């Protein structure tokens, strides 16, 4: 006939979306050299910094995914004159601040000794610290594209950035001081699970420019060729 | 306690594993979902709708609307070629940036029959026929209407119908073909030749326009998920 | 595949593996020659149910005064004409008792029916693409610069594309092959669309439901969808034929509800 | 041996613990003296089923025009003669309507029957080995150098081995005790084979099926199997006997199918 | 959580363990298998088919086809020896590189009965007999036809049959014998002597040829898998 | 705009050699001549598309046709 | 099997194709004719010629045996 075969299991929504995609690379240190690479860095949660995952989500207009957040936190020793120093293992803290909560105004603030904001403590050498968050929204779907304004007067802010209040994420070294400065790097790996995606969208042609709007440069629709009719015997 | 033992592969972070995790915010009361229309459950449902192919992509027509504007005209001798491209979706730079092409590029294998649909956007008083032919890879490429009549073809009159569907059949030695096309898994050649002419009454413009859409049939399937070689960036967007 | 659940939360789990007329109100369009009526994503426009409707105020449904055919302006199709776009419900914001209910009400939910009509002769040739795009966040012309709310959509005026690119300092990028969204214009055939082939079609009728993430939304700061009419094959005729070929858009709200009655907007 | 499966995939699991003639077409070979007919790996050549046949085009089965006995050339057996090899279907590429169907068709699936015939007297002595080797990727003579497609197989010509080694710059290593594959020539008795002992045998008949990883393959760039005739005991006689002892190969395709009809190859 | 405790032998990589692993690419749609002919399910099915033994391996005949070409001729006095080798498959350099020998070398123990098959490739008018004898290890090796008639033997006429099968029986004190043969697990000696002669009518060449094949019987089995001492390399192939 | 004729095998013998005998001829004769204005399209072509139906052959030998 | 294309003019008299001589070189049909002595076949003839509403003319497509 031929009888047939080849089920579309990998063309599904969850198999296409569920892959641990890096979304932000947080950078901090122990001795403050300058800003940035100061101790105590932060990052408000958005999924539109890395172009790889951003294009995947922007083929659908409304999403309803849960999440799985994993950190790959490695540290390098800063360049100096000497390096010989015995050191205890470094403990890292990743605090999640919900929208509206109090922030640490500096290092050693008592916002790291709070009672409500969840935090993940992790020493260097073990398995990566993985945690999950549910569908954080106030509507009923994640608007990837919002064609409108923020104020009722049609003013203020154009774009999807009004409907993005996922919170923040604060990184610091728990240990008090090291004998020689150490620069750390924390990589946030989002994994969208339990995905429902509603309105399909045509995929992005020209590469992105900013992390808050859909501003672009004009590009041709495809690459060219020599002649329209190909020919040989 | 219970005596356990650690198999190799522990305290590793594979980016494509399937494990549970402790929730950060428990007992969350999520918002109830509503009946948002048009829900999509597979990536092939996007690839089964048409998208007009930029066949006339000779430079610099790709920066305008003339890339979709395959021209025909009254001839002097018949049998001439109209257009022609290779059947390499995802790699050939004609049907790479279409809607079928941008979906295969997230994958590394494809298989199934493609469907080409035409649409003659000419006058209502003009008449003519064409010979739209698919040729299996073999050897080699046809260079005449006499050569590209032995393969799979149809005959499309524009005085009877305005739209013609050409189901390109799946002929291969393998079960799948590679998207980044190499020499081993070839796919063949699509050509279109003048069957008779384009005949028109007076006071009608000569040069007309044919649109061409590409889709996927029901037996289309893709495998081996990967990331697309289209987007590039070095620093994080700010 | 043991499928046991250690944790108590759902988000902590693993992955899941002729004569056919339309008489709306005191208004009648005519006709489709038994051709076709494209309806949305397969969904007819309906009212709000009770699983939805987070609002507690009682809805206002006029059903005759607001749900009739409203004929918009007429635009001119030329050979060097790139396209047009109308953003809804901004294009209907001033017409009849539909635009008057918008000023006195905070929320509003409605579906539409779009009837784009453009007639020609048998000696004209050309092909239009009539597409209804939900949530078309457009890109600015001059990047890193904010752009005005009267460049996206005036009140019922047909904003037009351009053949070249736009170097404006306060408007959107109106390159027609990028369709204002940075996307290939050939791939806009996902959205509810219909062609107007001048040798066989003569009209296009699209019926769009209410597509939004919230059940009811304010209609004075959010463009629900835009309507783009882009010619893919350009209009061509002899110089002795009739040169003025116009395009008229006739649109009608379907199943319009409102909530939150207060004084007139829209400050 | 608890035999529990933690993961959802199958590839993530653990390990699994006279007168007997043959009348094919308008052609008849004669005979085997009620001796033997070696058939393949125990498998008779059949057609394609529907669990197979990934192609959608309808197959072309001529059944008479292409499936008769095609008599190849005749080679000369001497005392200092090392061996011969024919690569199929390159050896049948020009014969009759079988080689004409190959030019017009992209894919092709076929089995064969090989009848190697070599007669002598009772006063001659010698022993041949007739072996059918699938996928015999041969090694080049000059290593690190590519080698020509007309040194592996000409069209129906019997390529011959050598007693010594080959120092050619563009051909295969034709040392007969390595059999062109770097393998000991005594161990080629895995493949479907039959001896020709000149005191008792007089013939050899091998029936090979279609052995390939894909159900249908292009037959103009892939040698399915080669046929090697290697004498292990050399031909010896008195100088008064008949000195010219020839070897004729007669081969016939069985159950040949084709797909992908296009113009003539093979570019 | 559940109180566990780590037994010794954790976080180790034994190369011959049997554990599960997280899959790298999940939900893969594999290609359907077809009925490829001649499927093999055991390594002894390869070792149960014949392979001609290079008995005449005296130098430099191993670089030609004369290694398989055991010569016989008309004699002057009978009882003489034709050939002879030790029964050490996998170690003796006669039947080491045969098809049975290359399979035992992936192992370190063998057991069972071997089967030797002959094939007289002479003229159709010659006649003669031979005495193919197996001798148990004991002490010592026979040096005459009178001595190698007390052990296991058969008598093979070449005027009646052309092929003779000699099932070498398994006689040992142990259940297995070592492949790399030491003095403790000896196996014995295979010899072949002239029973009468080789008699021929005139106008026939004198020197004839006997081929010899080795196989395995049904009671053959091997144990203690290892790597072969045949291949060698230092750097990776490029 | 077209014409479709389906002809059977018409011959006095059941099977005949097809290299020395013309079975039938196909004649296209215009009875009313082609006329148009000089501004219309002047090139009006005629294409013939033919297909054998139920073809049988006998007497397999080497290639003809001497 | 699509044959050649001919040009219809005002001063054009007619054409004739003799079968199976017109199909003697096309595809695997003309290849079976060379290797076989006898041959029996029927055909289907599709003569196609399009024009406009402003052209006028009339063709006669006739299949003449022997």
């Amino acid at each position: 006939h031929v009888i047939n075969y080849h089920t579309r299991s990998e063309s599904s929504i969850e198999n296409f979306m569920g892959r641990a995609a890096c979304v932000y690379i947080a950078q901090y240190a122990t001795e403050k050299v300058n800003d940035e690479l100061d101790r105590y860095t932060n990052w408000e949660i958005t999924t539109r910094q890395v172009a790889q995952l951003r294009r995947k989500l922007e083929m659908f207009t409304y999403m309803r995914f849960d999440l799985e957040i994993t950190f790959v936190i490695t540290s390098s020793q800063r360049t100096s004159t000497t390096y010989a120093s015995d050191s205890p293992p470094l403990t890292h803290q990743v605090m999640y601040v919900p929208p509206g909560g109090p922030i640490p105004k500096s290092y050693e603030d008592f916002a790291w000794q709070t009672s409500t904001n969840p935090s993940v403590f992790w020493t260097e050498g073990n398995a990566p610290p993985r945690m999950s968050i549910p569908f954080m929204s106030v509507g009923n779907a994640y608007c990837n594209f919002y064609d409108g304004w923020s104020h009722f007067s049609q003013s203020g802010v154009y774009g999807y950035t009004t409907l993005n209040n996922m919170g923040h994420l604060y990184f610091r070294h728990v240990n008090k001081s090291t004998a020689y400065p150490v620069n750390s790097v924390a990589r946030v790996y989002f994994k969208p699970k339990h995905v429902k995606a509603w309105v399909p969208r045509a995929p992005r042609l020209c590469p992105y420019l900013k992390a808050r709007n859909v501003n672009f440069n004009v590009q041709g629709v495809t690459e060219s060729r020599n002649k329209i009719t190909l020919d040989r015997s | 306690g219970l005596p356990t033992m650690n198999t190799p592969g522990s305290t590793q972070f594979l980016t494509s594993d399937d494990f549970q995790s402790p929730s950060a915010m428990p007992q969350f009361d999520v918002t109830p979902e509503i009946q948002i229309p048009g829900q999509v459950r597979n990536l092939m449902e996007i690839a089964e709708v048409d998208s007009v192919v930029p066949v006339n992509n000779t430079e610099g027509h790709v920066n305008s609307m003339e890339a979709y504007r395959i021209p025909v005209r009254p001839q002097t001798s018949s049998g001439e070629q109209v257009f022609g491209f290779q059947l390499q979706p995802g790699h050939d730079s004609v049907l790479k940036h279409t809607l079928l092409g941008e979906i295969l590029n997230y994958y590394a294998n494809w298989s199934g029959s493609m469907k080409l649909t035409f649409m003659y956007c000419g006058a209502a008083m003009a008449t003519g026929k064409f010979l739209i032919a698919y040729s299996p890879p073999g050897a080699g490429v046809p260079g005449s209407r006499r050569d590209a009549m032995l393969g799979t073809h149809v005959i499309w009159d524009v005085g009877l119908q305005s739209s013609c569907v050409l189901c390109v059949p799946w002929i291969s030695q393998t079960n799948y073909r590679y998207v980044t096309s190499d020499a081993y898994t070839d796919a063949g050649y699509i050509t279109c030749w003048y069957q008779t002419s384009i005949v028109t009454p007076p006071d009608i413009p000569t040069t007309s326009t044919i649109l061409c859409f590409v889709s996927a049939c029901n037996d289309f399937s893709v495998r081996l998920l990967r990331d697309t070689p289209f987007i590039t960036q070095q620093a994080l967007f700010q | 595949y043991t499928n046991i659940n250690y944790y108590k939360d759902s988000a902590s789990n693993s992955l899941n593996r002729r004569v056919r007329s339309i008489t709306l109100g005191n208004s009648t369009i005519t006709t489709q020659e038994c051709a076709n009526v494209v309806v949305g994503y397969g969904v007819w426009p309906t009212y709000l149910s009770d699983h939805e409707a987070t609002a507690v105020d009682q809805p206002t449904q006029p059903d005759v005064a607001t749900c009739r055919f409203y004929t918009l302006e007429s635009v001119k199709w030329e050979s060097s004409s790139a396209g047009w776009w109308w953003k809804f419900p901004e294009a209907l914001s001033d017409m009849g008792l539909f635009g008057q209910n918008m000023q006195y009400h905070y929320l509003g939910r409605t579906g539409y029916t779009i009837h784009v009509q453009c007639n020609a002769s048998k000696f004209h040739q050309g092909c239009l693409l009539v597409v209804c795009v939900p949530e078309a966040e457009m890109g600015a012309a001059t990047t890193d610069h904010a752009f005005n709310h009267t460049k996206l959509s005036n009140i019922g005026q047909a904003m037009e594309f351009s053949a070249k690119k736009s170097t404006d300092q306060t408007g959107p990028q109106t390159a027609v092959h990028n369709a204002g969204m940075g996307v290939a214009v050939g791939n806009l055939t996902i959205f509810p669309h219909q062609w107007i082939n001048l040798r066989t079609n003569n009209s296009a009728t699209i019926v769009m439901p209410y597509i939004n993430s919230v059940p009811m939304d304010n209609m004075y700061r959010h463009y629900n969808f835009t309507l783009m009419v882009i010619p893919f094959a350009k209009l061509e005729h002899s110089p002795q034929a009739s040169t003025y070929v116009p395009i008229t858009v006739t649109v009608a709200p379907m199943c319009a509800e409102y909530n939150g009655l207060r004084l007139a907007g829209h400050q």
